[PDB]
């Protein structure tokens, strides 16, 4: 294993949150979108994400949000989106760290499938976590991170752009038979 | 299924994608009452849409919301699309694809308010905007051909190769059935008979639709006219009073291929088609010149097939062979290509979808329909 | 993205916010970067004083080189004892801070720029050296030769500046060479690479681009370099070198030619992976294609007539 | 005093050789009334020239009996140089030699014409037929540099060292300030103006000299136009209506490095310059790229002597300074060069004496014009 | 079998070892659509190859990825070479052995990057790179001889004695069928047929095979051309409209012997083979000019053979044969020499083969092929 802080990337319907293990903050927060035009060929390296492609809507690119209801559903926009995350804003190496990457709880296989072969075969990354969200929104709620601050049973509602879920938890085991989804949130 | 909903400036042509011809046909009017109210009650209506007014139009001041293929007004251009959707074809918008239509060269804003007020007032689940001229080759079983549409107020030629559009050579002119009418209002004064009003206009346009036809030689045909009653006969009015006809059955017509008649500074239909083609690579000139397509109202004059391949054979090298395409049924071609097109597989991922446009603004039309 | 930023864009926009903020937050934040560099970013004593503080594997080859002398030069004031854990740090105070918007671009550039400016050391070094060897062989060219090949062996630097890398480069009287001893260690990025390292020699040898420093290429590694350690000609390793002449390094040059050299190898990397981003969309797109040879299988039918949510419909 | 008549595209310069100016400046148009001449004698002529037609031309169906440099309509042509001689400068040319011009990689049948003409029907006493992008470099007062003419019907690059021309590396072009205002009538469509007489077409040409310009980053100015209030300008028509026009005052020059606007293949005019200094021997080069010489009045556009020092900059070795010569007169420097040879005294023994004409018939020219 | 391909510079020849002709012969083109395509269900394609570019040219830009017999462009040559495999000869590269060919004072690069291609993206088993004039000795069953090979690109002369090749008496130059094209488009202007894009250049192309000729005098057939129409033809464009020629049917191939017509400074192809005999060892001279064997598109030209040895008997010592053996078969004699030396049971030892390619790198090729 390698010992270099995790990358964690929250890829929300709304926004994308991106940054590595232990920080006090995101190290970004900007909106899931791509910017795509609508001898060689290079329309696949022309494209720009975040708040770097809003600015792009009057130079006559095409803004589409590759999530959207939670889910990942452009495979082609959400591979270039995380290339240019890794190596324009996080600016790091795949091959030298762990990433912990975020999903609804009802999300299909195919969507984790499509995730793992683009992390490791495209990126060829270290190794994936791919985290049920609304199981991480439990320990933010800590005072901190030692083992006297924890309150390992609550349930979590959780609601962003794109879906709103209710994960109970207990004892530190998701309570899966229970989880509730609702396709309707800020967006 | 989805609409297929061309609104021309003279008549409305609606129906859904796969649907053999429009099933809602209908004058592109609004009618508003001109007269004193007199009798309460009496099932009375502000104003009235499409046949509905056409039928009453002795008391209406009739006006077209479109003119030249642009929407003038708006307020009565939704009261259109309002009778289209909800009155002849009895469905609701909010559940089916519409595709509209425009002629080439129009302003920006025409087709911008015509995107928003499909969203934000008819709730469209998804539309597209598909040029007129396009349109009418599908309908004709081709992917190469120059188009010549001519509707009640705009005349365009748009040349394609290989499904390729050449955009460098689309020729748009401002005449069409509705200047050939004031034309007619024009040249019937001269015989003895007045045409003046908003109504009277509807009378010279059912003349116009069935006493006229277009010479094959106009000059000669002026001597036949001017010399024998054969080429004269006559219409029966509302009023049932007989209005007798002669040469204005074809000067009419010959306003096309002579706009100096109405005024204008032009090219005529035949010249325009030409000027087109020669605006083209070389290469493709010949593939154009056998695939000339006749489309819209204004193409159905007897003789105007004979006389447009005349004409054109005259301007184009001797050494190779014209076609005009003149189906009996193009008057509907524009509405039939977009209900091929509407059905075709790769076209339900080209449509606007709700849920872009509400994330995009009314300016994707711009950056997706051409 | 065609080509990569030479700067660090999260301490660029992370300073950019607080020299404009009229009410600064503490912070708390390790940055990785290219190369196995890691920078520090935080606030310790007042949420006022920003610490900035960088870690490099390779820093005390590159404080032999010089360059301790090149960042007092840059950072001046700002210069701060190294941080524990990390080799250089800098502290910059945001009440004692440069008055103009454009002073303070310029310093949130510089700040967020420090990466290529801890790695230029041997660069200046070679480019100042080449400047003196230029004026000597100008004074004997007989003896030119001879001042170049003793310079060739002494005024030679190698950095291992991370473990599958070695950047050799020495000057000459007209020239620095620069030579990267190149490894993808990631196999399908060794298979990608074999075609990105062969057709980047090929390119050189083109009409357009002859005004480029010439790029050469082999796998064993250029005479000079035979005995550095760290450089083996077996281990499945490719030696592209460069050769500035002093056209590629002149005065308004020499910034973005450092600049833009050490990014090399991270260019070409990227690429790798954006070329597997291009060849899916290329893929995906020959598969939309054989759906047409399995759809002349499927017998016509008209599926029934639905409205747009999929639900039935009753007309034509 | 011999005569200088640079017969352009779109004016006609003329004058005196040895005056500092064109004489007369007009436009290059005969002008037929196109309307019922309802009224016995009010001064009406069967055909108007030049400013008459001008300020008549609400009346008028105008044209140019020049396309692209090229004599396309002789019996227009005539009265164009008649009225020149008789009515503009007043002289009888049967006294004053004339120094007339063409651009290079015209027709022969052009030039054997147009002093067919002049001796045949004005008895010019002698005559001549400099290529404008020559007369130009005199104007400049150089003998190395690369003449960038372009006018109202074509654009060219001949290239000249130490008096030399090089005519294997002439590049012609024929797309000009016509081909831009028939554009900028294309892309006023867009934005919702209509004009398309050739009357109205002059007025789309006046728009284009007072508000269009060349956008030195064009994607950036698309990028800031479609962002902004502050791009936009306005212009009254000749009825007192107020158009605005934005993003569309840059488009239509830009055209100028981007012929695929209107459906052309070319390369720009930054590249066609490039690759006819490209096509040059080697050690000329570097004496071209310091003397660009920029002339015809479709380089007046505001910023593009930046723009295309700019391109060129980009394409050329960097290692060697570019400069492009743009004279504050350059609109008339053709002209200017013509008034400068037809008075050097080493210059007054290469004319055709109608001697010459009288001997040999037109094909004198050749073998004594380059 | 192994392959054979002439990869001209303007055609490709292709085929198999032991077959009399080339199994394809294609134009050496890619083209890109220049237009937007506006039908769905067409079958819209990215780029288009050899003779369907050519047959689509209407709507394409069309490039030559191989300039002066030198390879510039090498994705559009990829393409060339994938569709010669598996479009045409429609067989697996890895499969055959395969001959390719090359010009004489190539770059080394160019050698090198066609080896390095062949055996690590198309796989081939063995290749071979042999000289295009060495070739044109084996179709002409000789072993001494001097060619004068000229194609698309290129023109050069190889002297061989024995078989022995003399390689200090190469002569080659730059010019050749397609510099032809250049300047027949050029002087076409002069009647006054404007041809400009990259598809006119192929009907341009055409009118120089199908009209074209070598006067045997040039001054005298100047002088009679200008008296009369009888050496005039005329050709239909794919317009329809006819050009008709005139001294330019002849002005431009002497451009081979002439040079100094496209600006150039260099010896005809007269001079270069009367230089190469006589940079030849003087034993050899004496039986190079009795076996002067021509090749390639370029000297197909009507009256060239004569024209060649009027030229040479004046240059050389009169008192020894000059005879000029220019076969019918010449247009493919390239091909059909290869198909030849890849056929001979002596040349099967010869090839670069895979295992002896990547022991050494593409550097291998120098070091077995002339
Ligand atoms: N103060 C607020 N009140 C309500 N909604 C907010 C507020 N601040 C942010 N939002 C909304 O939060 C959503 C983004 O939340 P986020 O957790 O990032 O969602 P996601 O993970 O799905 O992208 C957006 O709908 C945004 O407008
Ligand atoms: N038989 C006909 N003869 C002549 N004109 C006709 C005929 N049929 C229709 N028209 C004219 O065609 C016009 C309507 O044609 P249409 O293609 O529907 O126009 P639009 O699309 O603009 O609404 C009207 O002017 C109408 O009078
Ligand atoms: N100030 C200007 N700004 C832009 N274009 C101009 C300007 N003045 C003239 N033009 C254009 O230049 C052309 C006339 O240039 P000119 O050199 O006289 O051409 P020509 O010699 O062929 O007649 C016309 O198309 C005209 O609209
Ligand atoms: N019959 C012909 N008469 C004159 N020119 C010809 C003839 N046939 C071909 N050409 C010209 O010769 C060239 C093609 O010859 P080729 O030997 O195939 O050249 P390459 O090998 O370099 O591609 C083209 O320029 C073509 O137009
Ligand atoms: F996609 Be967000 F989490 F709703
Ligand atoms: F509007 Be119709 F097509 F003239
Ligand atoms: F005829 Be102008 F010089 F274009
Ligand atoms: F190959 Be061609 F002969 F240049
Ligand atoms: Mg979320
Ligand atoms: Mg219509
Ligand atoms: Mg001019
Ligand atoms: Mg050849």
């Amino acid at each position: 294993a390698s010992f270099n802080v995790p990358i964690i990337m929250d890829n929300g319907t709304g926004y994308s949150k991106l940054g590595y293990a232990g920080n006090d903050a995101p190290s970004y927060v900007f909106p899931t979108v791509i910017a795509t035009r609508s001898k060689r060929a290079t329309e696949d390296l022309d494209f720009f994400i975040g708040n770097d492609a809003l600015k792009k809507a009057s130079a006559g690119y095409s803004l589409d949000y590759p999530i959207r209801h939670g889910q990942i559903e452009n495979w082609d926009h959400m591979e270039r989106f995380w290339q240019q995350s890794l190596f324009k804003y996080l600016r790091c190496e795949p091959e030298d760290h762990y990433f912990l990457l975020t999903e609804p709880p009802l999300n299909p296989p195919e969507n984790r499938e499509n995730t793992a072969e683009i992390m490791f075969e495209s990126f060829n990354c270290a190794g994936l976590y791919i985290a049920v969200q609304a199981v991480l929104a439990l320990a933010a709620s800590w005072t901190s991170s030692k083992v006297t601050d924890r309150s390992l049973t609550g349930t979590v509602v959780d609601s962003g752009d794109g879906v709103t879920h209710i994960i109970p938890v207990a004892e530190g085991y998701v309570i899966g038979s229970s989880i509730k989804t609702m396709p309707l949130a800020g967006r | 299924t989805a609409l297929v909903c061309d609104n021309g400036s003279g008549l409305v042509k609606a129906g859904f994608a796969g649907d053999d011809a429009p099933r809602a046909v209908f004058p592109s009017i609004v009618g508003r009452p001109r007269h004193q109210g007199v009798m309460v009650g009496m099932g009375q209506k502000d104003s009235y849409v499409g046949d509905e007014a056409q039928s009453k139009r002795g008391i209406l001041t009739l006006k077209y919301p479109i003119e030249h293929g642009i929407i003038t007004n708006w307020d009565d251009m939704e009261k259109i699309w309002h009778h289209t959707f909800y009155n002849e074809l009895r469905v609701a918008p909010e559940e089916h694809p519409t595709l509209l239509t425009e002629a080439p060269l129009n302003p920006k804003a025409n087709r911008e308010k015509m995107t928003q007020i499909m969203f934000e007032t008819f709730n469209v689940p998804a539309m597209y905007v598909a040029i007129q001229a396009v349109l009418s080759l599908y309908a004709s079983g081709r992917t190469t051909g120059i188009v010549l549409d001519s509707g009640d107020g705009v005349t365009h030629n748009v040349p394609i190769y290989e499904g390729y559009a050449l955009p460098h050579a689309i020729m748009r002119l401002d005449l069409a059935g509705r200047d050939l009418t004031d034309y007619l209002m024009k040249i019937l004064t001269e015989r003895g008979y007045s045409f003046v009003t908003t109504a009277e206009r509807e009378i010279v346009r059912d003349i116009k639709e069935k006493l006229c036809y277009v010479a094959l030689d106009f000059e000669n045909e002026m001597a036949t006219a001017a010399s024998s009653s054969s080429l004269e006969k006559s219409y029966e009015l509302p009023d049932g009073q007989v209005i007798t006809i002669g040469n204005e059955r074809f000067r009419c017509p010959e306003t096309l291929f002579q706009p100096s008649f109405i005024g204008m500074e032009s090219a005529g239909i035949h010249e325009t088609t030409y000027n087109s083609i020669m605006k083209c690579d070389i290469d493709i000139r010949k593939d154009l010149y056998a695939n000339n397509v006749m489309s819209g109202g204004t193409t159905m004059y007897p003789g105007i097939a004979d006389r447009m391949q005349k004409e054109i054979t005259a301007l184009a090298p001797s050494t190779m062979k014209i076609k005009i395409i003149a189906p009996p049924e193009r008057k509907y071609s524009v509405w039939i290509g977009g209900s091929i097109l509407a059905s075709l597989s790769t076209f339900q991922q080209m449509w606007i979808t709700k849920q872009e446009y509400d994330e995009a603004g009314p300016s994707i039309v711009h950056r997706k329909c051409f | 993205m065609l080509s990569l930023d030479y700067n660090n864009i999260f301490i660029y926009e992370l300073l950019t916010e607080r020299f404009s903020s009229e009410n600064p937050s503490s912070i708390d934040q390790v940055v990785t970067d290219f190369d196995g560099v890691t920078f520090h970013i935080s606030t310790p004593e007042e949420k006022t004083k920003i610490l900035i503080s960088l870690s490099m594997k390779c820093y005390p080859e590159l404080v032999n080189y010089g360059t301790l002398d090149l960042l007092k030069q840059i950072y001046g004031a700002y210069v701060h004892e190294p941080e524990m854990g990390y080799n250089f740090s800098i502290l910059i105070d945001l009440q004692q801070l440069p008055a103009t918007d454009e002073e303070k671009e310029q310093l949130a550039m510089s700040i967020s720029m420090l990466k290529r400016n801890v790695l230029a050391a041997p660069f200046h070094r070679a480019f100042t050296k080449q400047a003196e060897l230029a004026d000597l062989a100008r004074k004997d060219p007989e003896n030119a030769p001879m001042l170049d090949k003793q310079a060739t062996s002494q005024e030679l630097m190698a950095i291992h500046y991370r473990d599958e890398e070695t950047i050799v480069l020495w000057p000459e009287h007209d020239r620095v060479t620069v030579v990267f001893s190149t490894k993808f260690r990631e196999e399908t990025d060794r298979i990608f690479g074999k075609v990105f390292l062969q057709e980047f020699v090929d390119a050189r040898r083109r009409p357009a681009i002859q005004t480029a420093p010439q790029v050469l290429f082999s796998y064993d590694p250029p005479l000079e370099i035979r005995d550095i350690q760290g450089i083996q000609k077996g281990d499945d390793f490719g030696f592209v070198t460069f050769v500035l002449f002093e056209r590629h390094f002149t005065p308004q040059n020499r910034e973005d030619c450092i600049s833009h050299i050490q990014v090399f190898r991270n260019t070409l990397h990227f690429h790798i992976k954006a070329s597997k981003a291009y060849m899916h969309q290329r893929m995906r797109k020959r598969v939309a294609d054989f759906q047409k040879v399995l759809n002349r299988a499927k017998p016509d039918v008209e599926l029934e007539r639905k409205t747009a949510t999929g639900r039935s419909f009753v007309r034509a």
